[PDB]
DNA sequence: TAATGCTTGTGCCTTTATTAAAGAGGAAAGTTGCGGTGGATTAAAGCACCATCGTGCGGAGAATACGATAAGGCTCTTGCTTCATTTGAAGTTATTGACAGTTGAATCGAGCCGCTCAATTGGTCAATTATGGAGTCAATAAAGG
DNA sequence: CCTTTATTGACTCCATAATTGACCAATTGAGCGGCTCGATTCAACTGTCAATAACTTCAAATGAAGCAAGAGCCTTATCGTATTCTCCGCACGATGGTGCTTTAATCCACCGCAACTTTCCTCTTTAATAAAGGCACAAGCATTA
């Protein structure tokens, strides 16, 4: 048995978003496999994407481990991740910013 | 003796108060509050310890957004004390 | 329970405008953010009283507080 | 009962990034529900889609349709070349 | 291909109002356009709601706990009383 | 043949709704009767609610009939409709308000 | 010969426009340009009339939102004449 | 097609200004309008031109502006 | 105050175009029965939420001296408003012509349902390493000189 | 710039807690096939969108002149700020008691599916009356004195 993730060269699970998608799928729709890969793939590029930003934050602080401070931190120095994600994270802090009037 | 001029301190709680990351608000009168508010809704009703702190970090954070806008329209009034008309005019473009 | 918004002092309010750079306070300003602060509250507990009662439960659970604040537009990570 | 989530996927491909750094289980947590509100938001707009133009079934030209909403420019760039060369191996696999 | 719309029960509600009073065709398209927005909202919240509590069935409690949810104070209680009203009323028909 | 509509004394259709109801269910859901008859209640509680004070905007004004004007002074001279209905009317205009510190 | 002190037709024209329902921009200019900037996006585009009345009552509605919370953000800084900075305010706190 | 954002005339603005209450303007006003206009109108009409793509279309329909529109969460009412 | 220009609200003719009324037809709602899945009912057991005490210490409340900021007043000139003259481009009307949208069949392709297998993923346990506390030293900045 | 004093970053060590690796189970994804519906292709009608001229006239451009509003500077008094002393109630640590949530089995009840009948809701045609354009016009405001 050869799983799809393996057939499409991914890490996430083809066959778990394919059975979400068709539980939420609305009044006996139809969904196809590509759908499923399509998906996987899009979800495995914008983890990497994050990760990655968070883990040169985490480097710039020289720490082993990442936080919710890291995470705020790389979301909120990236301008497309910044209009992407509007939520809240519990413990992650603002950006140090005062402004030159004050000072 | 030995004192700082006004502001100076200030200053230095900004830089302390943007670099950490905890609660701001004590937990007991909170809860107390939140509880006292919920009980026009419904009567004798009972609290999971999760959704208070949820309920803190969700309205520390809403405050300190709030705070920003209004230290903004501070500004451009050519000011550095913020007053409650700030507020006013902040909440009032937001559509509040 | 009575008179409970007064246990949110004003050294707190001052560190809350503190973490949002303010650097000068009036006087009014408690006053008023004990109100805003009511006001959020009012209308966040409301839904969330809503969202207990539909379950037919008498406690209110940190899930239903989740779905209550992503109602308004004011997502939360990390209780769900 | 058992809960699903993506911790072990997510772990996966922070070992793909950064063989060196680990992970905490509250950013575990926030990185989780992350996930779901963007397949939310994905599925929310593709049964849209498929509604307006009268068509039952769900293809990769309704997530492609879906993703270009919904991502911004760069993006949704990258995010589209991916999902094609994802499904192009598939295919040819 | 016919089209379906609100236009027929909207002037017998009129009429039930205001006996003397007519309407054009823009405030009529303006009408039919409110109420499929209201209608939208409804039946998304209603949906919801099912899936939250684990119960694939839509009855008049799923309505009524999204009419409170939607509609502010004395509109929802108002309408809240008229639904009421109209379940007993077909009931006891 | 008695219809729904009559039965529960509403003047909006029940049976369009409940068809509409199950075409908007997903994934093998199931609609109730009571549900469309709740539906087509509050429909008709808000059509009614707008109409009056659309025709109460338009008596003002000494006309006989209604258009996308008094529809924008009912829903913008009322609160409760204000919060409800914040989509854009087309034809509609403002409600004239001035400035005390502009005169 | 007769003449009016600035501000008073001012106030007309105030009285006058918010009293009507027309559209305030010419027709073919907006058509040219939103011909134009959907020129960048696909090559040989056709358009629907009702698309270009649409499009330009909904660009008329948000200009006019936008002015009035201009004039709420000029009238707290103890000003009649709105400047770009009102706009750039009123715009930053609206999320924009 | 070239420099057609010139013509919204400055009468045009000054009309737009008066709908909505304003008594005096100043002289860059006119070229901040402009350029907020050109944003708005380039966001609603790549929204609208993807739904046109998607289903495999060459003209522009009225619908494609309604549902662009309301993505943005700027419903409009009467054209549906 | 006051007249007097001037612009707007009110009354009337027009005429017209836009909403009320009627008709055919076709699309959908009501009726009846049948089966099978989903909602309501009851009992148990365990976990979770509330109430009590002790305590002792770090944060909150009140007074104090005071320096700096908001507010008010005056000058002033440069920029934005009002009005005429001339022109140029938008708006109206009628006309061609081709392109693209829509509808109707035919057909191939793909997704769903159904039972079994076995590999994958979730929960529990011990640990070792990264992180927080505490103390100390040196580098940096601020208030007065 | 210099000196003294308070503050914070950097270094070291110690404890500890919290993230990682390993192992059991229990869950669902992959596989193969049969079947039926849905996306794709092709042709024909035809609706409408883009391009053309001809003409009018009303609104846009430009300039002159004028006036008042924003901006800068100076003064004052009061009001938030930094500091010290006293006290007070919050957070940490155990301990009961109970009531409310979840799970499992059962019963019943009610909703979807399927075919037939009928009647009601939706495009098409005519009109008649309410509303905008034009004319006339009284009256209430704006302006200089």
């Amino acid at each position: 048995p050869i799983t799809r993730s393996s057939r499409a060269g991914l890490q996430f699970p083809v066959g778990r978003v394919h059975r979400l998608l068709k539980t939420r799928s609305t009044a006996h729709g139809r969904v196809g496999a590509t759908a499923a890969v399509y998906t996987a793939a899009i979800l495995e590029y914008l983890t990497a994407e994050v990760l990655e930003l968070a883990g040169n934050a985490s480097k710039d602080l020289k720490v082993k481990r990442i936080s919710p401070r890291h995470l705020q931190l790389a979301i909120r120095g990236d301008e497309e991740l910044d209009t992407l994600i509007k939520g809240t994270i519990a413990g992650g802090g603002v950006i140090p910013h005062i402004h030159k009037s004050l000072i | 003796p030995h004192r700082y001029r006004p502001g100076t301190v200030a200053l230095r709680e900004i830089r302390k108060y943007q670099k950490s990351t905890e609660l701001l608000i004590r937990k007991l009168p909170f809860q107390r509050l939140v509880r006292e508010i919920a009980q026009d809704f419904k009567t004798d009703l009972r609290f999971q310890s999760h959704a208070v702190l949820a309920l803190q970090e969700a309205a520390e954070a809403y405050l300190v957004g709030l705070f920003e806008d209004t230290n903004l329209c501070a500004i451009h009034a050519k000011r550095v004390t913020i007053m409650p008309k700030d507020i006013q005019l902040a909440r009032r473009i937001r559509g509040e | 329970l009575r008179d409970n918004i007064q246990g949110i002092t004003k050294p707190a309010i001052r560190r809350l405008a503190r973490r949002g750079g303010v650097k000068r306070i009036s006087g009014l300003i408690y006053e008023e953010t004990r109100g805003v602060l009511k006001i959020f509250l009012e209308n966040v507990i409301r839904d969330a009283v809503t969202y207990t009662e539909h379950a037919r439960r008498k406690t209110v659970t940190a899930m239903d507080v989740v779905y209550a604040l992503k109602r308004q537009g004011r997502t939360l990570y990390g209780f769900g | 009962k058992n809960v699903e989530t993506y911790k072990i996927y997510i772990f996966k491909v922070l070992k793909q990034v950064h063989p060196d750094i680990g992970i905490s289980s509250k950013a575990m947590g926030i990185m989780n529900s992350f996930i779901n509100d963007i397949f939310e938001k994905l599925a929310q707009e593709s049964s849209k889609l498929a509604r307006y133009n009268k068509k039952p079934t769900i293809t990769s030209r309704e997530i492609q349709t879906a993703v270009r909403l919904v991502l911004p420019g760069e993006l949704a760039k990258h995010a589209v070349s991916e999902g094609t060369k994802a499904v192009t191996k598939f295919t040819s696999s």
